[PDB]
């Protein structure tokens, strides 16, 4: 750890791990329109249809969250 | 072999040869005889 | 050609600058530079942003004709 | 639906058979020449690939191929660049001291006298001064010595190698399926990431890791051999961090996300450098950050196998209104099927992008020691305007290309395309109107000044002194880019260009580089020209496409195709209806409003820009102020600007510019020989040919391929060749002599 | 048949067939829709095949000298880390027999009949034994699979003389491999990022876990 | 003028082009750019191959040979590279006038017999002399072939003409390895041989 930027970062991480996770995010298998279910072909271990390809997405939205949230805490104070 | 002789031969690849061939042999002419108005061994 | 040729003659002549005719019309940059750049000195100032003359009925109309000229095409 | 490589093997034979076959694409130029006219056909017809065939995975396979073939032609131009740079240039000498040798990269052999060209550009070395710009990129690139050059050379040339093969490799071997091109998600998602992304990011690399620091010793004065190698910065972080503390950390300030401390060589300062008088490198490596993430991130927007992300279709689809129909429904059929629509809008963006980089290159040079080396400022501004120009009128060529051939609402219905062929009359009449409108009002009050100036009236022109014509809206626009850093761009620290604020004014080797660019009633009055001729242009070309299916004159035009000559006399006479003769008329108005631009460009930069500042800091422009009194005239264009700045090109002769005047005249003489061809017609010359032909019977010497006069549209193509070639290369040499000698 | 990561694109075609196989391509580059130049899945398995047999010599071969460097009998002027040993000049060289170029050409010269005479076997099965070849011919043959060509010189021994002990000593051999690999690939990032050696990093990470590199992310020669 | 369809090529387990079917001596199934795809090609290429093989084995002797004594005790014979350049009882261009003239009707004649086979075998003064051999390129006769040597049965023919065309490869390739060596290195051949025998490991290309 070392700094409150790592709560940020597992702040917005953990928040957008969890919409894509169980729903309320545009999983893999959910796709939205203005959130339909549909097969991506991609088989996972989750029981949920959270698959590996919306693992990442969920993770790089969290760390783009994160580090504009955080560097918009340390630009102002 | 055959074909690519005949692409050889072809109008513009013969042209470039022979400008080429004419323009090398002028310009040694003019390394060798620079300048010159005049044919001067009458 | 023919005007061309008989004017800068002339011109040359009356100046007693017989000579640049002599040597510059033997290229063509020569009547490019010593008969039309040079003489068109006092025509394109006939009006400027500093005033007129009488030359200017003559500047005005040169460009009349490169624009006639220019549209024909 | 799931997106994967796809390719055939060995669909055409690598054979030497058809290479011996003129015109063997051609079920009928393949048969040989009867006539001459065989003879342009086969070089007309080369590159019409859907022309050749109907099979739209054998014209993807030719134009993916013939596309490596272009990039193997580039690779092999940029090693000949960087390999003259290596071995025939002054680029060392010119390294030390940039503000007085000139850069040269080509010499010229001793045979009947062209030596002269070789003249001095400083550095004990003779030559011909090049304005293409390359010594400012390999400074901006860090690199010193002329083997760094040759190894740059090698790798292109090898690169050149690599794309030809690849080009025989995917026409012969391995030729991608249909729905290999077809996959538009998959492209655009890794150009945008993979392409542009991390392309951006490299060179980040490379400007961080070498060009900073190089440049870092360059601009201290350091020797350029004594300057420690790149790699030398990338081993021992001792050197960077004596340059640059920052590289101390380790990157962990950028895991941690501690940024600000990378302030040090990432920079948002804008401006110029004033010791090189390009834009700040620690500004740029940081911009070359940013665009990868932009486009690292914009390459995710597309959905191909994982479900998530868009479907273009989906967007087009949903895009319709009250206004438009169901508008935007069938685009997605249209342009992954059609090569000359997607080669349309490419064309489009392309040119226009060349445009802008023209402007920003100069409002914010880019390079060291580039804004003082005026010769090449004005070439590349010069350049990039004729390529743009260029690939615009291509765009709409393109555009009627598709409109004659691949158009179809049988097939490929769209809202939007059938909505504007459905008022085509009142879009071309407006646009008709606004054209006469905008002559009238921007070139009618130039001939307004003239009148008054020769009649003695300059209180009744259109002058600053006068009728004031002020441009306030760019005024009050500048003006608020001069306030913008600090306020609206409180982390920039200067202005975003030296054009904007007021004062900071950079000059470099007594040379100025940038200052603040007045505006006034002559840019008014030849900006609004610009807007005249760019939609004299518009209105050409775009109704050129509109009319290319159909007419009030000639219903079925688009029966007699995209290239042809007439359809006769009659209906009054109709020469020039085809869309093809509509791009024909599109380029002498490209090549008009172009020479207007950069002869605007020319005029501003010597009379209020460029010139020279004294100890005390006294500005003497090359011109003396005389563009606000002299350009509101068309008597000041024909005296102050082309009978003054000729003198250089007319004067060449006896010097190393004279080639500059050989091609001024050469230029003036192709120019006025397009006027034989675009002022006659082929029937005269057929007839002509008829007595010639006569004289060789008479001598045996007649040939078999029977002599043809050229057609009706070869005519025009020829002729507005040689205008176009005429025109630019005369202002070509005009401004080279002049800005090589002034400057 | 366990499978990690399958797609309905990679069940397809990957079939439980191959050795090694857990239905894993995300990307489908085994697909067998498309397929031309090294594209063919055939080509990629026998390509996993050699990338890993080579990568278990690397393996070995890059923290071997360093190891009984620590403590053994090998001289220490011999004992380096694999990058360190003249491979990377800028990270260190050592004067051999031969000046590093010499060897190089030398290797792609043996290299050079090795290889292509394997690669004749992959394109015409059994061409190397049949042209005189001092003999060694019938060796040369191959076993009809490029692979695994076995015969007196590759297989002397003959282990799996039936199916299922060979097809279980492949699976062995693939995931014996797609280790060295992985392998191979963490002694590039390490000696990196570490720069110490693969095994001096290992150490350094033995007495003191604490250390681990990835916070540090530092780098030195 | 025997097929040899399963002779060792170049390329093993590669498929000989179908112009080349082993009757040719030095046959090893190599053209792979078809330089002799057609048969008049071919015809004229064995030829030139065959005349360029036997200059370069005079070649290969008069650099290997001489440079190999004078570097020993024997003979003062000097660098075969700057041979030109001496001045010999007169000037190298008359030699070299007399060495068109007679070398030009040397091979103005086997140039009649390419082009129009056995109209150039009698002697053009003296007609009882005439040449036996009846194959282009092998002229036979007292003075091409006095021991007989090349008269003889096929597969003997076959044999011999295969050693001479694979010894003029080799001459071939050794005379342009002594110039590249003399223009790369500064010495003659054979100090390049001993230089290399010396320390094989490191005295080589890589060694400049
Ligand atoms: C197969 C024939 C043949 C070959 C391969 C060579 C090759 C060579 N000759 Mg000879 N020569 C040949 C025939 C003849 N030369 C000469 C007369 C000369 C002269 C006068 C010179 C050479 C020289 C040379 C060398 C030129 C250096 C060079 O080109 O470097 C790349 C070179 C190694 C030159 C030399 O000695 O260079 C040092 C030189 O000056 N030759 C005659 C006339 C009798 C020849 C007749 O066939
Ligand atoms: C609640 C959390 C939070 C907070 C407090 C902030 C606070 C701030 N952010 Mg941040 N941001 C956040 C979350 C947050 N951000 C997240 C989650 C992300 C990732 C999605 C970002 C990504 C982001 C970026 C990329 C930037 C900021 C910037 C800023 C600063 C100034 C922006 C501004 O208002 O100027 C006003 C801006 C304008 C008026 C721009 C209009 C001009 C446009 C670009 C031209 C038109 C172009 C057209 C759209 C095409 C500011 C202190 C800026 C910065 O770093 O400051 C230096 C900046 O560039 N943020
Ligand atoms: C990150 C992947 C990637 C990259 C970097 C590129 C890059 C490029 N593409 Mg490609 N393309 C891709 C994926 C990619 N493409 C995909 C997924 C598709 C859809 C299936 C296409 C289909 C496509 C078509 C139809 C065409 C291109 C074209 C081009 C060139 C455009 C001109 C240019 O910018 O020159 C800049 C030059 C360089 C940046 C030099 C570097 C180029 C290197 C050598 C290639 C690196 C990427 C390459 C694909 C790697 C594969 C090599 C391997 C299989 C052996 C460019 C080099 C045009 C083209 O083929 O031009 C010949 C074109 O016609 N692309
Ligand atoms: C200098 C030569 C010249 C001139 C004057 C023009 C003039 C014009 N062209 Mg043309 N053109 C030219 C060269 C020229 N062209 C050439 C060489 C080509 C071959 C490539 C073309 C091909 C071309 C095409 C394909 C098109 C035009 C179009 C136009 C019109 C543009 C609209 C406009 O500006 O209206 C205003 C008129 C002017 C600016 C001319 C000057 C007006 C003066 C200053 C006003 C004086 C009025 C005064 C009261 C006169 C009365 C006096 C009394 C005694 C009668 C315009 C009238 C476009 C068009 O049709 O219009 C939309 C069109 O599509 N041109
Ligand atoms: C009217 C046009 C305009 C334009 C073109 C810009 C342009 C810019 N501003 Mg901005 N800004 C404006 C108005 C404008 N501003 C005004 C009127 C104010 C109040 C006085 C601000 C106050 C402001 C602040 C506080 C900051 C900027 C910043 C910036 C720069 C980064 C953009 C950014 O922050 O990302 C986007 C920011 C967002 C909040 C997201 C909005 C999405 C947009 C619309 C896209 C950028 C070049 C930043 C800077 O200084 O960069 C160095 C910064 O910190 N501006
Ligand atoms: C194909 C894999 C491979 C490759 C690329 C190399 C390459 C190399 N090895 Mg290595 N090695 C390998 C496998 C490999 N080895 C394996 C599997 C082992 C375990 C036994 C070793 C153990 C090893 C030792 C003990 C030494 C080397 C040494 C060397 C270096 C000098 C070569 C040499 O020893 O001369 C040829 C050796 C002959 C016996 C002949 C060289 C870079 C030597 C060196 O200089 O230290 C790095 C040396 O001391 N290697
Ligand atoms: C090792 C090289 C070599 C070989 C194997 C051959 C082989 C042959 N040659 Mg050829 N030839 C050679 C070199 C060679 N030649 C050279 C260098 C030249 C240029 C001088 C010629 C020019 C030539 C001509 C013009 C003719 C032949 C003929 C023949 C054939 C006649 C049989 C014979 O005498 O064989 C050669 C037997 C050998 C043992 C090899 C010779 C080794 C010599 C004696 C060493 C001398 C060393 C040197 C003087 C120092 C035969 C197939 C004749 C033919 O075909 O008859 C119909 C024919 O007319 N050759
Ligand atoms: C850009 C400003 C144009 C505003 C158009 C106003 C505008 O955007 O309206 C938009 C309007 C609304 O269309 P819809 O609501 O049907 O659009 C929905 C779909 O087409 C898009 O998903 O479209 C039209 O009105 C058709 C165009 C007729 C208008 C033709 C007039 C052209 C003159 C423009 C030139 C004068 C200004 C030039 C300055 C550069
Ligand atoms: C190497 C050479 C030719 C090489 C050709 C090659 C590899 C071509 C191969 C291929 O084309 C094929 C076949 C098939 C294609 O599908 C593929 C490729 C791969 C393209 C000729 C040398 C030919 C070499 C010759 C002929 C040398 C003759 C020497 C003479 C005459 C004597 C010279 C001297 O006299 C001096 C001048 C001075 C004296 O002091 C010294 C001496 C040496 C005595
Ligand atoms: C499958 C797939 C598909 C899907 O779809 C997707 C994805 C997942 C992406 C994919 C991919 C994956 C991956 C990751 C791969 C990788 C691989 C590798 C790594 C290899 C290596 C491989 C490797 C290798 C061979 C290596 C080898 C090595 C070696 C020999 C070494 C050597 C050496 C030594 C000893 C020592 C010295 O001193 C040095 C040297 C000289 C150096
Ligand atoms: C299975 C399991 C589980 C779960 C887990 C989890 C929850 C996971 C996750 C997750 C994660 C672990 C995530 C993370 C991530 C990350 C990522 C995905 C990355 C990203 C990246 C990137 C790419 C970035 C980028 C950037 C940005 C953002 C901007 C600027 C620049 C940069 C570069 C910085 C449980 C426990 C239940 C049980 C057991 C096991
Ligand atoms: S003059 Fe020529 S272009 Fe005009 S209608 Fe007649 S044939 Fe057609
Ligand atoms: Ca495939």
């Amino acid at each position: 750890i070392g700094s409150p930027t790592n709560l940020i970062m597992v702040t917005s991480t953990s928040l957008m791990l969890f919409a894509g996770r169980f729903g309320l995010a545009p999983s893999a298998n959910r796709k939205a329109t203005a959130l339909e279910a549909r097969d991506s072909g991609l088989q996972t271990g989750d029981p949920a249809g959270f698959t590996l390809a919306d693992t990442l997405a969920c993770g790089v939205v969290g760390h783009i969250i994160g580090v504009g949230v955080v560097l918009g805490l340390k630009n102002i104070g | 072999m055959r074909d690519l002789k005949t692409y050889l031969s072809v109008a513009p690849v013969a042209s470039t040869l022979w400008f080429a061939a004419l323009a090398g042999l002028l310009i040694e002419i003019n390394r060798f005889f620079p300048d010159a108005l005049t044919f001067p061994f009458f | 050609w023919v005007t061309f040729y008989w004017h800068w003659k002339h011109i040359t002549l009356w100046q007693g600058n017989v000579s640049q005719f002599n040597e510059s019309s033997t290229y063509l940059m020569g009547w490019l530079r010593d008969y039309l750049w040079l003489n068109s000195s006092q025509l394109i100032n006939g009006y400027n942003p500093f005033g007129m003359n009488s030359l200017s009925v003559w500047a005005w109309m040169f460009l009349f004709g490169h624009l006639v000229w220019a549209t024909g095409f | 639906p799931e997106v994967k490589i796809l390719v055939d093997r060995d669909p055409i034979k690598t054979s030497f058979e058809q290479w011996a076959k003129p015109g063997h694409f051609s079920r009928t130029i393949a048969k040989g020449p009867d006539t001459t006219t065989w003879i342009w056909n086969l070089h007309a017809d080369a590159h019409d690939f859907d022309s050749h065939t109907s099979d739209l995975e054998e014209i993807s396979r030719k134009v993916f191929s013939a596309h490596f073939g272009q990039l193997s032609i580039i690779f092999l131009w940029l090693s000949g660049m960087y390999f003259h740079g290596a071995r025939f240039s002054n680029y060392e000498a010119w390294l030390n001291d940039p503000t007085h040798i000139r850069p040269s990269a080509q010499v010229v052999w001793p045979i009947v006298g062209q030596e002269i060209l070789n003249g001095d550009v400083g550095g004990g070395f003779r030559g011909i001064q090049i304005t293409s710009g390359f010594f400012q990129i390999w400074r901006a690139s860090g690199i010193t010595s002329e083997l760094q050059l040759y190894c740059t050379a090698i790798g292109a040339l090898v690169f050149a190698a690599l794309m030809l093969f690849a080009g025989w490799f995917h026409y012969h071997k391995a030729a991608p399926k249909l729905v290999w091109f077809q996959d538009v998600e998959s492209m655009l998602n890794h150009h945008l990431a993979g392409l542009l992304g991390l392309g951006s990011l490299s060179w980040a690399g490379h400007q961080v890791h070498v060009s900073l620091p190089i440049n870092q010793f360059l601009n201290a004065g350091v020797d350029p051999k004594e300057i420690p190698l790149p790699h030398e910065f990338i081993l021992n972080r001792d050197l960077l961090a004596q340059l640059y503390p920052s590289f101390a950390e380790g990157a962990t300030p950028f895991f941690t996300l501690n940024w600000s401390k990378y302030a040090d060589f990432l920079t948002f300062r804008g401006g110029l450098d004033p010791l090189t008088g390009g834009l700040w490198l620690t500004d740029i490596a940081h911009h070359h950050l940013a665009i990868a993430i932009l486009f690292l991130i914009a390459g995710h927007m597309y959905r191909t196998n994982w479900g998530i992300g868009h479907g273009i279709k989906d967007i087009l689809e949903a895009h319709k209104g009250p206004f438009t129909g169901q508008g935007h429904k069938g685009l997605y059929e249209i342009l992954t099927t059609s090569w000359h629509a997607q080669l349309s809008i490419n064309l489009a963006m392309l040119g226009s992008l060349t445009i802008i980089v023209a402007h920003h290159m100069y409002a914010m040079p880019p390079y060291p020691y580039l804004a003082t080396d005026y010769g090449t400022q004005l070439s590349l501004f010069t350049h990039h305007m004729w390529i743009g120009g260029f690939l615009i009128v291509g765009a709409a060529a393109h555009a009627a290309i598709f409109m004659v051939r691949d158009y179809d609402p049988t097939t490929r219905y769209n809202d939007l395309l059938d909505r504007v062929l459905r008022h085509r009359d009142a879009i071309i009449s407006h646009l008709n109107w606004v054209c006469i409108f905008l002559g009238f009002h921007s070139f009618g009050l130039y001939i307004h000044n003239d009148t008054m100036s020769a009649l003695g009236r300059p209180q009744d022109m259109f002058s600053d002194t006068a009728i004031q014509l002020q441009p306030v809206f760019a005024q009050w626009i500048q003006n608020t880019h001069a306030l913008a850093p600090g306020t609206t761009a409180p982390g920039a620290t200067t202005s975003t260009s030296l054009t904007w604020g007021g004062g900071d004014l950079v000059s470099v080797g007594g040379k100025v580089a940038l200052l603040p660019i007045p505006l006034g009633t002559a840019d008014f009055l030849v900006h609004h020209i610009h807007a005249f001729t760019i939609h004299v242009t518009v209105l050409i070309l775009l109704k050129g496409v509109l009319f290319a299916r159909s007419s009030r004159l000639i219903p079925d035009k688009a029966n007699l195709g995209f290239r042809f000559p007439c359809d006769g006399p009659g209906r009054g006479g109709t020469c020039q209806v085809s869309a093809w003769d509509h791009v024909f008329l599109g380029l002498f108005w490209m090549y008009n409003a172009i020479s207007v631009v950069i002869f605007h460009f020319s005029w501003k930069m010597q009379s209020d820009v460029w010139g020279s500042i004294n100890d005390q800091g006294v500005v003497t422009h090359i011109t003396g102020g005389n563009f606000a009194q002299s350009s509101i005239t068309i008597n000041g264009w024909l005296r102050d600007f082309l009978w003054a700045q000729a003198s250089q090109v007319i004067q060449s002769y006896g010097s190393s510019l004279s080639a500059y005047g050989l091609f001024f005249l050469g230029a003036h003489f192709v120019w006025a020989f397009s006027l034989m061809f675009l002022f006659s017609g082929r029937g005269y010359w057929q007839e002509l040919i008829e007595s010639i032909v006569w004289a060789h019977n008479k001598l045996k010497v007649a040939p078999a391929t029977q002599p043809r006069a050229l057609s009706i549209v070869q005519g025009r193509a020829v002729g507005v060749t040689h205008y176009l070639l005429g025109g630019i290369a005369t202002t070509w040499a005009f401004f080279l002599a002049r800005i090589i000698a002034v400057g | 048949r366990p499978l990690w990561f399958a797609s309905k694109q990679s069940l397809s075609y990957l079939d439980g067939s191959l050795p090694g196989d857990y239905g894993f391509d995300p990307l489908g580059l085994s697909d067998p829709e498309g397929t031309g130049g090294f594209i063919e899945p055939r080509w990629l398995a026998y390509g996993e095949v050699i990338n890993g047999r080579f990568a278990m010599l690397g393996a070995v071969g890059a923290i071997a000298p360093e190891y009984l460097g620590k403590v053994g009998l090998i001289p220490q002027e011999t004992a380096l880390a694999w990058f360190q040993t003249g491979v990377i000049p800028p990270a260190g060289t050592y004067n051999y027999w031969a000046d590093n170029y010499t060897l190089f050409v030398l290797e792609m010269a043996l290299m050079g009949f090795a290889e292509h005479r394997r690669f004749q076997d992959w394109a015409k099965p059994g061409s190397m034994g049949k042209q005189y070849f001092l003999g060694l011919e019938k060796g040369f043959g191959g076993s009809g699979n490029p692979a695994y060509p076995g015969g007196p010189f590759f297989n002397p021994l003959g282990f799996g003389k039936d199916e299922k002990s060979l097809k279980e000593l492949k699976l062995k051999e693939v995931k014996n491999g797609r280790l060295a690999m992985l392998a191979i690939l963490g002694y590039f990032i390490q000696g990196l990022v570490t720069g110490v050696g693969p095994y001096q990093n290992l150490l350094d990470h033995v007495a003191d876990p604490v250390n681990n590199n990835v916070l540090t992310s530092l780098k030195f020669h | 003028t025997v097929a040899e369809p399963d002779r060792p090529l170049w390329f093993p387990g590669s498929t000989p082009p179908p112009w080349l079917d082993g009757s040719l001596p030095g046959d090893f199934g190599f053209d792979p750019l078809g330089l002799g795809s057609d048969p008049e090609s071919l015809r004229w290429n064995v030829q030139a191959e065959l005349v360029h093989s036997r200059w370069a084995m005079l070649g290969a002797a008069g650099i290997f040979i001489p440079e190999f004594l004078t570097k020993l005790g024997i003979l003062n014979t000097p660098s075969w590279y700057t041979a030109g350049e001496q001045e010999y009882f007169t000037d190298t261009t008359t030699l070299f006038i007399v060495e068109l003239v007679f070398i030009g009707w040397a091979e103005g004649r086997r140039w009649a017999d390419i082009l129009n086979p056995g109209c150039v075998n009698t002697d053009p003064i003296f007609p009882n002399n005439k040449l036996t051999g009846t194959d282009v390129g092998y002229p036979g006769g007292l003075w091409f072939d006095p021991l007989g040597w090349g008269s003889a049965s096929p597969q003997k023919l076959k044999e011999l003409r295969t050693k001479e065309i694979k010894n003029g490869r080799l001459a071939m390739l050794a005379v342009m390895g002594a110039w590249f060596q003399h223009i790369y290195t500064g010495t003659g051949p054979i100090d390049n041989l001993f230089a290399h025998l010396a320390d094989p490991g490191h005295a080589t290309i890589f060694a400049a």
